[PDB]
């Protein structure tokens, strides 16, 4: 009976060791998932960290968090374009005294036969101003030559 | 680039799309009574 | 392992003993295609992986953000481009 | 023959359990390396 019980003890102890090892691995995974969830709470819900696809794929606007069984559920809200327009744009202009200007989060477009600015994620021509322009004392080559701007 | 201009498709209309994501931060706290699992209440097994 | 070859390859020994490596669900050729698409996504319009601007302009604006005046950047554009492709070559030649 | 085969089974099953534990550890390392690679793609290649 002692040798039979010893065989059972050895089998049961090996099974418990295997379960403990698998539990350690799973709990490491849970710890790192929870670290990721805390990062998402800090950087998607409570603030919007300047990281592109951290808080869900796409043009992330904002995120919210709700309680879930054994975890958190995050609601990632994104800016989804619906319809598009093909428009000729310029990534920079050489204006006035050879001063270079680049569009700030947008593009330079020709609307009504004169240079205007439009945002990159929504077609809406705007007057060119220092609010939407990065200034350069010397214009980059291949910038569209626009001596009549400003 | 034709005349210094490139062709780009800029959105003219948009919506807001939701995307739910579940991140597991917890798991059931499994506790095992090792002596009772291995030997139940049998004295000869507890001695071994 | 069954092609009539003369080489007793250890992978044929392993596989006939039950130890076999299965191919991934996506072939490395498909991953290579994905990486190449992600690469040309930065060098041509609409520059979907280069912040929506030409690659050279992105490089110039990135160097400018480190504290480098734009004057030397748009003055030494060709030197910067040659330095870039020389760095890429040195990365390539580092594998030999 | 049964006890000898039992000794072989036990040795092979223990070696298999050790290999599967090492494989779980290595695959955890691979998962977190791939998460780092995804982070690097998103925040070094597709943006800065
Ligand atoms: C944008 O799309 C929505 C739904 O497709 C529509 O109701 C709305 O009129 C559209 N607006 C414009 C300016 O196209």
């Amino acid at each position: 009976a002692q040798v039979q019980i010893d065989r059972l003890i050895n089998g049961r102890l090996t099974a418990l060791n295997a379960y403990v090892s698998q539990q350690l691995s799973d709990i490491s995974l849970v710890k790192f998932g929870a670290a990721l969830a805390m990062e998402k709470v800090n950087e998607c819900v409570k603030s919007q960290s300047p990281r592109i696809n951290f808080c869900g794929n796409g043009n992330h606007i904002l995120s919210l968090v709700q309680n879930a069984p054994y975890g958190l559920l995050f609601m990632h809200f994104s800016y989804k374009p619906i319809s598009f327009k093909t428009v000729l744009v310029s990534p920079g202009l050489c204006i006035s005294g050879d001063v270079g200007i680049a569009p700030k989060q947008g593009y330079f477009i020709k609307h009504n036969d004169h240079w205007m600015f439009t945002g990159s994620s929504y077609y809406y021509p705007e007057p060119i101003s220092d609010k939407n322009v990065v200034f350069m004392n010397t214009c980059s080559v291949n910038f569209t030559k626009a001596p009549l701007v400003y | 680039s034709v005349g210094g201009l490139y062709e780009i498709k800029i959105p003219t209309n948009f919506t807001i799309v939701g995307q739910e994501e579940f991140i597991q931060t917890n798991s059931p706290k499994v506790t095992i009574d090792c002596s009772l699992f291995v030997c139940s209440n049998y004295a000869a097994c507890h001695d071994l | 392992c069954t092609g009539g070859s003369e080489i007793r390859d250890l992978l044929c020994v392993q596989s006939f003993n039950g130890i076999k490596v299965l191919p991934p669900i996506l072939s490395e050729s498909q991953i290579s295609g994905y990486t190449t698409a992600a690469t040309v996504a930065a060098m041509f319009p609409p520059w979907s992986a280069a912040a929506g601007i030409p690659f050279s302009l992105n490089v110039q604006y990135r160097i400018n953000g480190l504290g480098v005046t734009m004057d030397v950047l748009n003055k030494n554009q060709k030197l910067i481009a040659t330095a870039f492709n020389n760095a890429l070559l040195s990365i390539q030649n580092g594998f030999s």
